[PDB]
């Protein structure tokens, strides 16, 4: 009986693996977006630094 | 360096000098100025140096390692003179702490080559033993007084030879 | 040139550290045993 | 923008069947690397000093054009298509809340049934061999295989 | 001052019995010494805030890492830093501002380390 | 290095050489005594083994309980004495477990326990230390056999591994089988022996176990003392070569230091 009760207890919290997957996917998309922002910023500043160096 | 010379000498000042009726003298020869200030403040705190009354029991002389060799080679003699006076005229027991008495020798060595003397065994002045003797021979317990002399002696590179 | 007593630990090479450890481990063990005996004697002498 | 639901890990590790730990550890590691990356990136892209800069360039028109194009043009953003795993969540509701819950609860029901049946029995000093035969079908002496007395294999 | 003192004593004891490599007490002494040793390693041009150093050294010296392997201590150190710098910025700010591991701060540190160790 | 580094190293190596020479002498004396005491024990143990090689006993091929005994000492510095024994023990244990057996191990001597405490750490039925401090006696073998029988691991087959002493410079590692009375009773060669129930035969097996353990102890101690003598001699020779090289280096460094100081003095004198 107690073994089954413990199994049922674990059923409630089964969802954490999906929760982890969601957090990972969302924050990975966020990371890619921030990389895009900073990459455009860096390229443009280098681009214009070309002109000032000249 | 770094074995406990200064800590041990401070400990002795803490014990013997604090409970010693006679006077005391501390000649800091060619040592860090930080330590001179630390000793000044520790003595003020303990009470051997009293800045208000005339009950001070310690006279300090400082020739720290920022001074040119001439001053380091003579601050030992200055402290020794103060101690000698307290020995003779006051006719009383005296303590005399020196730290280090190797800087006297070393400061003597930093000018010998410029005074025209050929060096001796290891870049030391030819007059090492005589110069040290003419000083260490005035730190003595004559029949008129009594100087207890504690000396810290740096041993370069732990080499006792 | 001669040799003197207590020179293996004066050099401080590999043999010096090896000897220091061979001593320290043994005496830590014996200290543990003696402390256990001291605790036992303490308890047995309360009454 | 960012508010990530918190996790318990020792709790999380309790819910991986042995056949599925090989992916759970990899997912943990990938989460770790991505989180370190996100921490690495700054909270904002740093600003740009357009005034000073266009004041330090000859063809101020060209840098003005770049500035204006930068202002007008933006950057894209990914989507949740790679988050198709949405579907999986619903499937789990079936095992966790519909299937596993239900058969588990029925097995409970039966285990209770048996327990109270086994707890309410007459003191053994008052019972009879038929009663053992029925409460414990293990004490029955099968006549189908040992018809003769004692019905036991005497070597026992 | 609180944490590095115990760390100093532990490494001082470890250095004595180190030249070799039995009993539980000295075996655990060597284990703790090695854990602390791999804790002190570092990279280049990545200095740590003092509170972060305190967190790492506290985790290492309070017998927590004694379970882990010594080749994985760098992984721990790094991941623990990354986790704390974001989730528990408040605790680090508390330690910096108050400049000591108060009892409540110690209890927090305790629970954070206990949770993180298992979750890794 | 500098002159003081070389001086300290040279002094340390000289002390080490002195110590190894003294230990070689001690080991040689103990070896002479061990050989003297080994001759009679050699005849005694060979006699005690007489029966099994005269009435050829084949171990049953249907039993899973096996015992491995490995005889060594606590002392180190004996070269490849403990190493060979432990290597052969793990070889035999691996073979037995690959054949589907249930092996245990008895370690007579710390070094055996240590070498096998990483793998085979759980098969130790019991191990014995304090070996090698004094020459082994029949009391030691009686105690080992008594603690083997008392500890209720009724084994079905046995083996003992020891370093048989061949010559002052050489030794061999042996494996002498040990049988349990279950194998002696059911052996047809044993049908000839008269006045033999299963109780006198049990006392006989217990005594023969003590006998074989004692034989192995004597052989092992003789070989170990020989190996320690050889190892100390080689270590002293190596220390002597190192002392020669370091003395040459020290002389070079001393002369160089004299020249350097003198040139400094000369340059100072001529630079006035
Ligand atoms: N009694 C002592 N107890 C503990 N540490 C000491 C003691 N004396 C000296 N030390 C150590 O030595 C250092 C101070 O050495 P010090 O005596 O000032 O140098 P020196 O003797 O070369 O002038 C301190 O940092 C301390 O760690
Ligand atoms: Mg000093």
């Amino acid at each position: 009986i107690d073994m089954e009760k413990s199994q049922q207890a674990l059923v409630q919290k089964r969802h954490y693996l999906f929760d982890v997957q969601r957090n990972n996917i969302a924050m990975a998309l966020e990371v890619t977006y921030r990389e895009r922002l900073h990459r455009v910023y860096r390229e443009v500043k280098n681009r214009l630094d070309y002109h000032i160096s000249v | 360096a770094g074995v406990g010379k200064t800590v041990l000498i401070m400990e002795l000042i803490n014990n013997v000098a604090k409970a010693h009726g006679g006077y005391s003298v501390f000649a800091g020869v060619g040592e860090r100025t930080r330590e001179g200030n630390d000793l000044y403040h520790e003595m003020i705190e303990s009470g051997v140096i009293n800045l208000k009354d005339a009950t001070s029991k310690v006279a300090l002389v400082y020739g720290q390692m920022n001074e040119p060799p001439g001053a380091r080679a003579r601050v030992a003699l200055t402290g020794l003179t103060v101690a000698e006076y307290f020995r003779d005229q006051e006719g009383q027991d005296v303590l005399l702490f020196i730290d280090n008495i190797f800087r006297f020798t070393q400061a003597g060595s930093e000018v010998s080559a410029l005074l025209g003397r050929i060096p001796s065994a290891v870049g030391y002045q030819p007059t090492l033993a005589t110069d040290m003797g003419t000083m260490q021979e005035r730190i003595t317990t004559t029949k008129k007084g009594s100087i207890t002399s504690v000396q810290a002696i740096y041993v370069p590179a732990d080499d006792l030879t | 040139v001669r040799s003197s007593a207590g020179a293996v630990r004066d050099a401080g090479g590999a043999f010096g550290k090896r000897e220091q450890a061979e001593e320290e481990r043994y005496f830590r063990a014996r200290a543990k045993e003696q402390l256990a005996a001291l605790k036992k004697h303490h308890e047995n002498e309360i009454s | 923008k960012l508010a990530l639901k918190t996790i318990d890990w020792v709790a999380f590790g309790e819910i991986i069947p042995r056949n599925q730990k090989a992916v759970a550890n990899s997912l943990k590691s990938w989460n770790e690397t991505l989180t370190s990356r996100l921490a690495t990136l700054p909270e904002k892209p740093p600003a740009i000093d357009w005034a000073y800069y266009k004041a330090n360039v000859a063809k101020a028109g060209l840098v003005d054009d770049f500035e204006k194009k930068f202002n007008a043009l933006k950057v894209p953003i990914p989507e949740d298509k790679y988050t198709a795993q949405v579907d999986a969540e619903e499937k789990e509701d079936v095992k966790s809340c519909a299937e596993f819950l239900t058969q588990s609860k029925t097995r409970i029901q039966e285990y209770e049934k048996e327990l109270e049946k086994m707890r309410n029995i007459i003191p053994f000093d008052q019972m009879t061999i038929e009663d053992l035969n029925e409460v414990f079908p293990e004490t029955k002496l099968d006549k189908k295989k040992y018809p003769y007395w004692p019905h036991r294999p005497i070597e026992t | 001052k609180q944490v590095a003192g115990t760390m100093k004593l532990e490494l001082a004891q470890y250095r004595e019995v180190a030249a070799f490599a039995l009993d539980a007490a000295t075996q655990q002494l060597l284990s703790r010494g090695v854990r602390l040793t791999e804790l002190l390693k570092q990279g280049q041009y990545s200095p740590m805030a003092i509170e972060e150093q305190v967190a790492v050294i506290y985790a290492g010296v309070r017998g927590y890492l004694d379970k882990l392997e010594p080749s994985k201590i760098t992984k721990f150190e790094n991941a623990f830093l990354s986790h704390v710098i974001s989730q528990h910025q408040a605790l680090l700010s508390k330690i910096r501002t108050d400049g000591k591991i108060s009892e409540e701060s110690d209890a927090k540190l305790k629970e954070i380390v206990t949770n993180f160790l298992a979750g890794f | 290095a500098t002159l003081k580094d070389i001086t300290r190293r040279l002094k340390s190596i000289k002390n080490i050489q002195k110590i190894t020479k003294s230990m070689k002498m001690v080991a040689a004396a103990k070896y002479a005594r061990a050989e003297r005491e080994l001759k009679p024990a050699r005849v005694y143990g060979v006699g005690s083994l007489a029966l099994y090689e005269k009435a050829d006993i084949k171990t049953p091929e249907d039993k899973k309980k096996h015992l491995i005994i490995g005889v060594s000492s606590d002392r180190g510095l004996c070269g490849a004495i403990h190493s060979s024994v432990a290597k052969q023990m793990k070889s035999e244990a691996a073979n037995l477990a690959a054949a589907g057996k249930e092996v245990k191990i008895i370690g007579v001597g710390d070094k055996i326990r240590s070498i096998l405490h990483r793998t085979h750490s759980d098969q130790f039925l019991v191990t014995f230390k304090e070996v090698g401090r004094r020459p082994p006696t029949f009391g030691d073998a009686s105690v080992i056999a008594l603690e083997l029988l008392n500890s209720g691991y009724e084994f079905d087959e046995g083996s003992i591994i020891f370093n048989r002493f061949r010559s002052v410079i050489s030794y061999k590692t042996e494996e002498k089988p040990i049988f349990s009375l279950d194998t002696i009773s059911s052996a047809e060669s044993m049908s000839i022996y008269d006045d033999i129930d299963a109780d006198v035969l049990r006392n006989y097996q217990e005594y023969s176990l003590a006998n074989i353990i004692y034989y192995s102890l004597k052989e092992s101690t003789t070989s170990e003392q020989s190996a320690r003598m050889t190892a100390m001699d080689n270590a002293s020779k190596n220390a002597s070569e190192m002392i020669d090289k370091l003395t040459l280096t020290f002389n070079r460094t001393r002369q160089a230091v004299i020249t350097k100081e003198l040139i400094e003095i000369i340059s100072g004198a001529a630079a006035l």
